[PDB]
């Protein structure tokens, strides 16, 4: 039960460690993009 | 609480398992063979030291079957686990060693001596390998099928002792599937570079003749280094390639079914068909093959029937409830289940016949040392140790009085 | 069934993590810690 | 063992996050462990080995010693053999050899026969033993004041039945519920 | 509040808080008992009054005073914060005895009364900051090289190889190269400045002959480097020829396999099924891992040994060096890591098996 448990512990661990890696890599990308998109904005208004 | 700085070895014939009582897995494992080179045994012993091409070493087995073959390269063995691996001195460190069930009493003995007299251990037990096997799986009604390189064997376990007497040998293992797959590289040619000279990939598509290179620097390697070394190779082929069929080997089936691909060290590649499911039933019915066909022969299934029965209905029904599948010739793909369709048909289903399962590599090799694990670290099991102060009369007396 | 006397699973239901998490049986590791077993049970589904 | 489930579910005081329980494991401290060298009273011979322990305890006792318990042997070496243990078939060697053997494997009579020597000793059955160990202490309480034959018509039924041929298992079975 | 990432190396310790990118502190995990006791920041400079010893010899704690003093500074002097308002994630080699984990969960509660605790294998955090669910990691860390193959993150022990020649011994090595070149470095400051000419200079070649060719023919080689004591000296062919003992440890003297065949031992001492993966996801780690040029070299020794059939990829992030304590950070960081710390309560009913229970 214990080989059971560890074997269990590392995966749920491991796959949320990958979790953490791709959620922080969209995050930058979200964020590249949302300040890509808030200067066309702010170009938007200024034009409008 | 029930823990003491015990560690468990467990030599069998292909690896040793070193670990400490209480660990899921052995610490390590290396395999049995060991280097020499001339003057006593000037040495080389794990994968690592064992592997390196050098100028003429030769490399032998202190063991055969699991009954040691030279005390004194065991002792090397031994010392290199403490000093490297285990990395601890070992006046400190009880130890409980598994020996085979038909390993010889006076061999007990004298690795009892050795122990004892030399490493200064300070505590000492013994327990079979099967015993262990059995042990791991938390069942005293058991039967236990072990098959390493070097042979396979069927042994019952009841109360915890074996059924002495009730051993059954047969060397249809590891060693005989490794014979067959030389015998069809031999058929097919396959040319076994091994892969400690190749220095270039040109590899080639299915079946052509790979093309390579040498490595100048290499020096003369004796024929027992380069014969264990592509002993290793066909040992992965054998890992890797082999399948056994679920029923009796049929030729239309054994085409049928999808090939599969095996690419060798140089680059050459080559696709196996029936062969694969064929080599396996020569371990599961002994006639079919090349010489090692003899009626005298036996068979998986066979032997555990030969097992079970040889012990009285007091316990047999126990080993129906339970058959257990250890070694390495049990990794075969397939096998446990051919193996119980095979005990099904052999042994009359009338009553009531069930497996224990357990497939993974650490699982089968490691579960002789995992039920010494258990003992280890067993809080009842601390009173048995053989201590060195009880040793000073007990390695000859007790060694038996104590360790059935 | 066979009365097996040793696999005694039974529906449990913790209180932290409030629910019904099926058959669990308790027992006691190395160390003195009760660590609670579990089946994944066909019927694992109904337990919504 | 299992039977390939959902993994154990432990104990633990940390979830949450160490900030609930900041509090409850700062005001508080542990009991000082240590490695301590004990020796069980179980043991005949006075060993001493080492275990994880809290300090406190040291040196205490052995608390598995209750699990040390032995079942009774008879005792006989000039005159109660042939006074009291009588024997007729069984020398004062084999019985003396039987009984060290029965104690080594704590009156398992299976085991016990699988071991009983038969180069030392002419061979013999199971229940050969079971009974002559019940005839011993029948005079053992006798000074100190179910049935073998049908157990040996067991082995041998439970023998003809499994042995017998599969189509005639298949068919007597059949023949076994009809009526 | 914040965890305490302690990865202790094998001549390098490295330590900071739970979240945070990079080790703050790093200090040599030297520790001097004069001719009070110092540990390196303040000991390499008090060698005059002082001998230096090492409590960590590859990666497997040494004695447990030095170490013992080794945390105290940590915490005390490079984190000033205090052990028993923090939880503590220490990481120890892979094949530690148990006894070992036992002595360091002992220590950290008993003499530094942490509140929580865990022991986590450097190899795993390590591939934790490489961030794949499968892998075969290379740490050629501060004084031992281990080759560790992990599946779903569990380490599989029994695969893990050990090679005793990394950083340290190859700097050794690198001291005997430059005596060959006609120069003389004996003492520590010296062996301290080869160090620096370790970490400036040499490069993992891609083919050792083709090199030796080159540095015959042509002098390009050669880079001067600018010693303390004012005078100036060129290295050249020595840049490769000490990091070739990596793949070639004869270089060293030393009478084993190299680093590419050590990686293929242990992929062969691994299941056949997940060799693929372990293949596709290869990690380099460690401290002197991080030679330039190094990747591509085991990436064709490797393609080489290899099946051609399975691709092998190289993964050997910029800051690989220091991938254990980002891998710690990462780890400590996460909210389903929580459940996994050993507390007081656990430490004070279980003693220091503990560890072994929840904290592999
Ligand atoms: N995938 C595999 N399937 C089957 N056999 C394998 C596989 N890989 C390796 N083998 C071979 O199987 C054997 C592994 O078992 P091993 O010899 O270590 O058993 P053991 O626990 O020492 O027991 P014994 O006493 O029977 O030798 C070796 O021959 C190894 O070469």
């Amino acid at each position: 039960q214990e080989r059971r448990w560890k074997v269990a512990a590392a995966k749920k661990l491991v796959r949320t460690v990958v979790r953490h890696h791709e959620e922080k890599q969209l995050r930058e990308e979200r964020g590249k993009k949302e300040e890509q998109s808030r200067l066309r904005r702010i170009a938007a208004s200024t034009a409008r | 609480g029930d823990e003491v700085g015990a560690l468990v070895f467990d030599i069998g014939s292909y690896t040793v398992r070193a670990g400490y009582a209480g660990e899921d897995c052995p610490k390590v494992d290396f395999p049995t063979a060991i280097g020499m080179v001339v003057e006593g045994p000037t040495y080389y012993i794990d994968t690592n030291a064992l592997r390196v091409p050098r100028e003429n070493m030769e490399a032998i087995s202190p063991l055969k079957n699991g009954m040691v073959e030279d005390w004194d390269s065991f002792q090397a063995i031994l010392d290199h686990t403490y000093k490297m691996h285990v990395k601890s001195e070992a006046s400190l460190h009880p130890v409980l060693m598994s020996e085979a069930p038909w390993n010889t009493r006076a061999k007990r003995e004298k690795l009892t001596e050795l122990m004892f007299e030399h490493y200064n251990i300070p505590a000492f037990f013994l327990c079979k390998t099967a015993v262990l096997t059995a042990f791991a799986n938390g069942r005293s009604t058991g039967l236990i099928l072990d098959s390493g390189a070097t042979h396979t064997t069927a042994i019952p376990v009841h109360d915890g002792y074996v059924l002495q007497q009730g051993i059954v040998k047969s060397p249809l293992a590891g060693d005989f599937i490794t014979m067959q797959c030389r015998e069809l590289f031999q058929e097919m040619n396959i040319e076994l570079v091994p892969p400690y000279m190749i220095a270039s990939k040109e590899a080639v598509r299915e079946g052509s003749p790979a093309n390579w290179k040498r490595k100048e620097k290499l020096p003369q390697v004796t024929r027992s280094w380069h014969n264990y070394m592509c002993n290793c190779v066909i040992q992965d082929f054998q890992a890797s390639v082999l399948q056994v069929s679920d029923s009796t080997y049929d030729e239309q089936v054994a085409a049928q079914m999808p090939t599969v691909h095996y690419e060798f060290p140089n680059g050459y590649n080559c696709d196996f068909g029936a062969e694969r499911l064929k080599i396996p039933e020569g371990l599961f019915d002994p006639s079919n093959v090349k010489g090692l066909s003899g009626n005298t022969m036996l068979g998986v299934s066979h032997v555990v029937t030969t097992s079970v029965g040889m012990c009285d209905i007091d316990i047999r029904p126990g080993l129906y409830g339970s058959v257990i599948v250890a070694g390495g010739n049990t990794l075969i793909q397939s096998f446990t289940d051919r193996l119980n369709r095979e005990l099904s048909q052999k042994t009359p289903p009338s009553m009531r016949l069930k497996l224990i399962a357990n497939n993974t590599t650490v699982e089968r090799r490691f579960s002789s040392w995992i039920g010494g694990s258990i003992l280890a670290s067993l809080g009842t099991f601390q009173q048995m140790w053989i201590s060195k102060q009880e040793y000073e009369e007990g390695g000859k007396q007790c060694v038996e009085r104590k360790c059935p | 069934g066979l009365g097996d006397v040793r696999y005694r699973y039974c529906l449990t239901t913790l209180t932290v993590p409030q629910r019904c998490i099926g058959f669990a049986r308790r027992r006691v590791g190395r160390g003195g810690r009760v660590l609670l077993d579990r089946a994944h049970s066909d019927y694992d589904s109904v337990f919504h | 063992s299992d039977k390939k489930d959902a993994p154990p579910l432990l104990p633990s005081d940390t979830g949450q996050g160490y900030r609930t329980v900041k509090a409850k494991l700062g005001s508080k401290k542990v009991r000082p462990w240590k490695w301590m060298p004990f020796t069980n009273p179980a043991r005949k011979d006075g060993a001493m080995f080492f275990h994880w322990r809290r300090a406190a305890e040291e040196g205490k006792d052995y608390p598995f010693a209750r699990f040390n318990k032995t079942v009774q042997v008879p005792v006989y070496s000039e005159q109660e053999y042939q006074l009291y243990l009588h024997d007729d078939a069984w020398t004062k060697a084999e019985t003396d050899h039987l009984f060290d053997l029965s104690r080594r494997f704590d009156l398992r009579f299976v085991v016990i026969h699988d071991r009983y020597d038969h180069q030392q000793f002419k061979k013999r059955s199971v229940e050969d033993l079971k009974e002559r160990y019940y005839h011993i202490c029948a005079k053992l309480a006798n000074v100190r004041a179910f049935d073998a034959g049908h157990e040996r018509r067991r082995k041998e039924q439970l023998e003809r039945l499994y042995n017998r041929t599969p189509e005639q298992v298949a068919e007597e079975e059949y023949l076994l519920q009809e009526l | 509040i914040a965890a305490l990432v302690v990865d202790n190396g094998s001549g390098m310790c490295k330590a900071g808080f739970a979240g945070d990118d990079a080790p703050r502190a790093v200090f040599p995990s030297i520790v001097g008992r004069p001719r009070d006791s110092y540990v390196g920041d303040e000991a390499q400079s008090k060698r005059g009054i002082l001998t230096l010893k090492y409590p960590i010899e590859h990666g497997i704690v040494t004695n447990w005073d030095d170490m013992e003093k080794i945390w105290h500074h940590t915490f005390y002097n490079e984190l000033r914060v205090a052990p028993e308002e923090h939880p503590v994630l220490l990481t120890e080699a892979p094949l530690n005895p148990k006894a070992n984990r036992e002595k360091m969960t002992q220590i950290m509660f008993e003499t530094f009364n942490t509140p929580a605790m865990y022991v986590a294998i450097q190899a795993v955090l390590s591939l934790y900051a490489s961030g794949r669910t499968t892998g075969i990691v290379m740490d050629s860390g501060d004084g031992v090289t281990h080759t560790v193959p992990i599946y779903e993150g569990y380490a599989l022990p029994h695969a893990i190889l050990r090679l005793d020649l990394a950083g340290r011994d190859l700097t050794d090595y690198l001291m005997k190269i430059l005596t060959e070149r006609g120069y003389s470095f004996t003492t520590t400051a010296e062996r301290e400045i080869v160090r620096d000419i370790k970490e400036k200079l040499c490069y993992v070649a891609l083919d050792f002959e083709q090199e030796m060719a080159t540095a015959a023919s042509s002098s390009s080689l050669e880079k001067s480097y600018e010693l303390p004591d004012g005078q100036v000296i060129t290295i050249g062919n020595e840049r490769f020829r000490c990091p070739e003992a990596l793949f070639q440890p004869s270089f060293l003297g030393m009478e084993s396999c190299g680093i590419h065949e050590t990686t293929f031992n242990s992929i062969m001492k691994c299941d056949v099924d997940i060799r693929k993966d372990l293949y596709a996801n290869t990690v380099l780690s460690g401290g002197t891992t991080m030679y330039p040029g190094i990747a591509d070299r085991m990436q064709k020794e490797i393609t080489a040994l290899a099946p051609s059939t399975m691709k092998i990829k190289i993964i050997a992030p910029p800051e690989r060096k220091y991938s254990v304590w980002i891998g710690g950070s990462i780890l400590a960081s996460l909210s389903t890591f929580q459940q996994m710390w050993i507390s007081k309560q656990e430490y004070d009913e279980s003693g220091p098996s503990i560890v072994h229970r929840k904290c592999f």
